[PDB]
RNA sequence: ACGACCGUAUAGUACGAGAGGAACUACGGUUGGUGGCCACUGGUGUACCGGUUGUUCGAGAGAGCACGUGCCGGGUAGCCA
RNA sequence: CGAGUGGCUUGCUACCUCGAUGUCGGUUCCCUCCAUCCUGCCCGUGCAGAAGCGGGCAAGGGUGAGGUUGUUCGCCUAUUA
RNA sequence: GUCGGGUGAGAACCCCGACGGCCUAAUGGAUAAGGGUUCCUCAGCACUGCUGAUCAGCUGAGGGUUAGCCGGUCCUAAGUCAUACCGCAACUCGACUAUGACGAAAUGGGAAACGGGUUAAUAUUCCCGUGCCACUAUGCAGUGAAAGUUGACGCCCUGGGGUCGAUCACGCUGGGCAUCGCCCAGUCGAACCGUCCAACUCCGUGGAAGCCGUAAUGGCAGGAAGCGGACGAACGGCGGCAUAGGGAAACGUGAUUCAACCUGGGGCCCAUGAAAAGACGAGCAUAGUGUCCGUACCGAGAACCGACACAGGUGUCCAUGGCGGCGAAAGCCAAGGCCUGUCGGGAGCAACCAACGUUAGGGAAUUCGGCAAGUUAGUCCCGUACCUUCGGAAGAAGGGAUGCCUGCUCCGGAACGGAGCAGGUCGCAGUGACUCGGAAGCUCGGACUGUCUAGUAACAACAUAGGUGACCGCAAAUCCGCAAGGACUCGUACGGUCACUGAAUCCUGCCCAGUGCAGGUAUCUGAACACCUCGUACAAGAGGACGAAGGACCUGUCAACGGCGGGGGUCUUAAGGUAGCGUAGUACCUUGCCGCAUCAGUAGCGGCUUGCAUGAAUGGAUUAACCAGAGCUUCACUGUCCCAACGUUGGGCCCGGUGAACUGUACAUUCCAGUGCGGAGUCUGGAGACACCCAGGGGGAAGCGAAGACCCUAUGGAGCUUUACUGCAGGCUGUCGCUGAGGACUCUCACUCCGGGAGGAGGACACCGAUAGCCGGGCA
RNA sequence: GUGGAAGUCUGUUAGAGUUGGUGUCCUACAAUACCCUCUCGUGAUCUAUGUGUAGGGGUGAAAGGCCCAUCGAGUCCGGCA
């Protein structure tokens, strides 16, 4: 037979990359000597291409001008600190150990210094639930209990821009552009419909997978379509 | 649209031009490398086995 | 609203465009100062007619229920 | 190169209890086929004449174009049914 | 039950063609066969007449229009000698 | 095209005049690519030119392209290359990371040029006149000088300013017509220098509690209007340029609508609409310099691609010439271009064919089917059903009006803008041509726009929003690579990967036995290393102990593959078809039965339905809108038909010129029979037959065209599939090496990751190398 | 009343496509053309120029479509007599 679609999209070639050069900002956090002295202003809130949210700009005290992941309700004028002694207001950074129990946050490092990795998308935001001089309990928007080291970085409030996934596309057209800004083949056919070369599901006088859907860990690519490792289906039980 | 005599009209690109190197009209000026010679690919001179017969 | 899309898409599709529009497009009171001149300036984007103020909030409320947990807890 | 039918007289007769109901022959017509012809009716008739829309020749007069007549109205001959 | 004729149906056979003999129906146009549906002449009748039924000679001429169906066939309608 | 005329040995087609036409987003004007001398001139006709040629894109010889201020050049874009690094047996190979360079001629950014003249041929390049930029030098000014601005930006609506053009009014200049007095053309004048400034922003004054303002949104005691001021625009006005230029002459003035250009307001995004060089910021005089490359012509029904002077294909600018009209529409006509979509002559010009007009009466009877053709048509008023997702259906349907002329009214600042009124009046006909829907109903499918088999399929197929399931916390899931490495990713679960169903609406039952996936698992099974026993002075080898993933075994799981029967009042194998829908685009029997409709209805629609062999995301039912989708009916319509006729144009036929191809074992004037490998112009018997030629429609040559696509045969081929055979990648798992200290554990030193570093996490695992078992159509 | 939304409608504006005529052509004008008719025509739109992806590999709103008249595995040469 031929590769399949996910196989294609692993040589990276220009349809299954994103428009990368279209995008503003790596989102990151700053890094500080220490002390926390840095804080700076919000100059303005601009939209992210590849994240569909709003981003903030701001001029920190040394000079430094970057975009921010920006926590609802942030505005222009409103001034941001950045280290250990940081207020606790929305729109601000530091460890995890600094942070109260029970508030929410974004944009969490998975390892002290890496800039946050996360909870960063639409209207999310992680739980701060347990402290301790070794373990910093968050539990990520998943839902799943992430311990992690007191010293990751985290931001206050939750991700701006809530409420997008609350609002039908309507019509291809919305999706097509959405889609045009993210790496990413858009339309997808489904595999039922293509031939027998072209995908182990294809081929058949009418429309059915060949065999049952739920597919092996094990199985290779060119293979693996279909449920993966699924540990149930349906909705039933 | 026919693949025949209609597609025929749009060519008016140019690929393949006089090589700097051998002189034969092989220079892909889009590519800068040389089907025949292999100028702007190989500092030798492209040269196959092939091109001849097995024994000649 | 709606409308716009004539007999095109379903009831459900269209009736949360309009709902959420209608919200969307609703008179806003800015965090700033007190004033309803709130407007949408983009995906997640508000700002005050009155005074510029330009907000991070929603994408298409200004406040989401999550964001007013944040002002407690 | 003619085939066949219908109608009238025969006759409400022969026959028959009645009901009903022929024929030979003489007539008229129709239908299909056939060959030919255009006085007559009908079609065509970008021969022809008129009406009229748009535009061009300044107007008027008189004209060109609008597909092989702009359109509409009428139509000789001839060819036709 | 027994003897046949035809070569329209169907099957059998594998002789003819696989360096191709263009498929089904229809259509259009031509010639033919008789095992005759009508038309001409006859015989019989369980032939009064009228209308039939059966049979004989006879292929000159005729055998048409429609509704469903791709249909051949066939079903159905109204005319029809 | 025609009549004249010119040239020439020779003229239908070369040139001149007249008349007659063709092209109007092109058949005009300017160009990109591509061609490459095709451009111009002179001399020619052996070649090329669908005929001819004195002509030519042909042949020959000469000549022709001039730039500081038009392009390139410079910059950066997607991205490309080189060198370094690393990988690879290796490279002309390969990804990352660094550095450097490349990467835009119509159409990205961009220092600076206008008018006129001139040549056979160039021209913002030469010449005349006028102007401008950059750099360098001298001189005066200046210490400012880099922050900032600019370059620099999406889609939709819209206001204001405003040039050309067009039109209107009037004058002047030139011309046309000649029943009037009308009609046409012109009336010019740059870059540049100077100057003016609406809009936006802001300042002072002022002090609105309801005012201010718009096409619309809107503004305001956080200070409205008004008033005064700062900043501030055009390819625009005005002056200069200019007793420059140009014109035979006049060498105008006002106005409206206003492309270019300028400048504002509003709306949209699950979409956010380049960058860099350069410019400004940052004065003036005088002088010098401003190299290099491109510049001809075509740009297409003859200069490009398509073998051709090919009816094909091929980007940009002119979108403001007039009438007309809603219009960048039709039709007519300018300017400009052309008679080269390049063979001609003749016959009332037959048959037949291509395009087409018209046909009485009938009116779909034609046919698979109304295919084709026809009908309707523009604008306004009146009026408008079922159904519906309330959007729509809808221009439903149906009905009425429609010109010209005379005099007016209303809106508006006005239009050479728009809406109405009265009276008069001609025709068969007033959207008079042209332009310009036929309408209504039932059923199926797919919801919709969208996509597709370049070249027989446009569909019900694909996609889609919407619904659902699965995997994953990022050193992830998924995927590429031999490796070095890489996509997803400037991303982080409101994510993105992998699949199914396919808008809305009402819904979506039962089955985990098999298969698949996932988890568990006392016990069983389960490889190699290391270990123990036997054996061998060692070794092979035989056996034992221990046992990972996997499997047995158990559990979960059907919006996972799929299934939902026979019998009786349970059996196979888990369950035994629920809501619906049903003679289905699924129904063998079948033209099912009943009804509707028709003279007659294997069709259609409705009801029934035991469904050969329907049914729930293998989605079920249903459904407004939509549709070059499949079937059916009605009104209207008509040469589809009855049944054909006549006519128009181009062929056809004759003549001059040009001039192929298919096909051909031979013979050949055949016909009726027969015979023959059973389908004969050629054999046999008879019949017929004087030879040659023209047209015709094609009966035969099992006519020509293609070593039959169907079928079988070959120990043929290829693509595809799987629990076929054998292997391979890949995933999981044990073991060994890297690898270190004190059947469960701590540590840190290798190694890996995070951090700029300090340092933090992890850690003898992981990665990587070797091997062993399992899975293994992803691949061979 | 204003406003002017829309994968909105009509539309040979330009442009894109290709439903029917199973017309013309079928040794063509053309190795996919001509004409009439028809679909789309502010958007998942069309287009020029540049640029990326290469052969069991691309690309594919999926037709086994397309990758220079070549596609159920391009083309060239070689293996090869
Ligand atoms: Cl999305
Ligand atoms: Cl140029
Ligand atoms: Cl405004
Ligand atoms: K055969
Ligand atoms: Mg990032
Ligand atoms: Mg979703
Ligand atoms: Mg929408
Ligand atoms: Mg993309
Ligand atoms: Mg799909
Ligand atoms: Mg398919
Ligand atoms: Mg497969
Ligand atoms: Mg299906
Ligand atoms: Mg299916
Ligand atoms: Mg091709
Ligand atoms: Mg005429
Ligand atoms: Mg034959
Ligand atoms: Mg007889
Ligand atoms: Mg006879
Ligand atoms: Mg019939
Ligand atoms: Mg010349
Ligand atoms: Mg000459
Ligand atoms: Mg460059
Ligand atoms: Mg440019
Ligand atoms: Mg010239
Ligand atoms: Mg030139
Ligand atoms: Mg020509
Ligand atoms: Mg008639
Ligand atoms: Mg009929
Ligand atoms: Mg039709
Ligand atoms: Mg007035
Ligand atoms: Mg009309
Ligand atoms: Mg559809
Ligand atoms: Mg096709
Ligand atoms: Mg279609
Ligand atoms: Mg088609
Ligand atoms: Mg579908
Ligand atoms: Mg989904
Ligand atoms: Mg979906
Ligand atoms: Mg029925
Ligand atoms: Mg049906
Ligand atoms: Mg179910
Ligand atoms: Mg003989
Ligand atoms: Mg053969
Ligand atoms: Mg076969
Ligand atoms: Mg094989
Ligand atoms: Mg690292
Ligand atoms: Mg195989
Ligand atoms: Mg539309
Ligand atoms: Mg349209
Ligand atoms: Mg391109
Ligand atoms: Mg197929
Ligand atoms: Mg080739
Ligand atoms: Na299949
Ligand atoms: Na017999
Ligand atoms: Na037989
Ligand atoms: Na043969
Ligand atoms: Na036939
Ligand atoms: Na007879
Ligand atoms: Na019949
Ligand atoms: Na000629
Ligand atoms: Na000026
Ligand atoms: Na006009
Ligand atoms: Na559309
Ligand atoms: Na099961
Ligand atoms: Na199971
Ligand atoms: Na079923
Ligand atoms: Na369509
Ligand atoms: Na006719
Ligand atoms: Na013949
Ligand atoms: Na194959
Ligand atoms: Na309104
Ligand atoms: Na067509
Ligand atoms: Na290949
Ligand atoms: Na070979």
């Amino acid at each position: 037979g031929r590769r399949i679609q996910g196989q294609r999209r692993g040589r990276g070639t220009s349809t299954f990359r994103a428009p990368s050069h279209r995008y503003k900002a790596d989102l990151e956090h700053r890094k500080v000597e220490d002390g926390d002295v840095i804080a700076g202003t919000v100059v303005d809130i601009e939209h992210d291409p590849a994240r569909s949210a709003p981003v903030a700009a701001v001029e920190f005290e040394d000079g430094d001008r970057r975009l921010i992941l920006a926590p609802e309700g942030v505005g222009v004028g409103d001034e941001l600190q950045v280290g250990v002694d940081a207020e606790i207001a929305p729109g601000n950074t530091l460890p995890l150990a600094e942070i109260p129990e029970g508030v929410p946050v974004c944009n969490v490092e998975s390892s002290p210094g890496d800039g946050g990795k996360f909870a960063r998308a639409s209207g999310v935001n992680a739980q701060l639930l347990t402290h301790d001089r070794n373990v910093a309990v968050v539990k990520l928007p998943s839902g799943e209990m992430k311990r992690l080291d007191p010293q990751c970085r985290a931001t206050i409030g939750v991700v701006g821009g809530g409420g997008r996934t609350d609002k039908p596309f309507v019509k291809a057209g919305n999706k097509h552009h959405k889609m045009k800004a993210r790496g990413t083949k858009w339309p997808n056919v489904r595999g039922v419909a293509m031939n027998a070369v072209d995908h182990p599901f294809g081929g058949g006088g009418r429309q059915h997978p060949g065999k049952p859907k739920s597919i092996s860990r094990n199985a290779p690519p060119g293979r693996k379509v279909g449920d993966i490792a699924s540990k149930r289906t349906g909705r039933g039980g | 649209t026919g693949a025949g005599t209609p597609s025929q009209g749009k060519k008016n690109t140019t690929t393949h031009t006089k090589c700097r190197r051998c002189g034969e009209k092989s220079y892909h000026t889009k590519k800068k490398v040389c089907s025949s010679c292999g100028f702007g690919k190989s500092a030798k001179r492209r040269d196959y086995e092939w091109q001849s017969k097995a024994g000649e | 609203r709606t409308g716009r899309f004539g007999p095109r898409y379903g009831l459900k599709i269209r009736v949360r465009v309009a709902d959420v529009e209608i919200k969307h497009k609703k008179k806003h009171k800015c965090p700033v100062c007190g004033f309803k001149k709130l407007k949408r300036a983009g995906t997640g984007i508000w700002m005050c007619g009155h005074c510029g103020y330009k907000i991070a909030g929603g994408c298409y409320q200004p406040e989401t229920v999550a964001g007013k947990a944040v002002m407690k807890a």
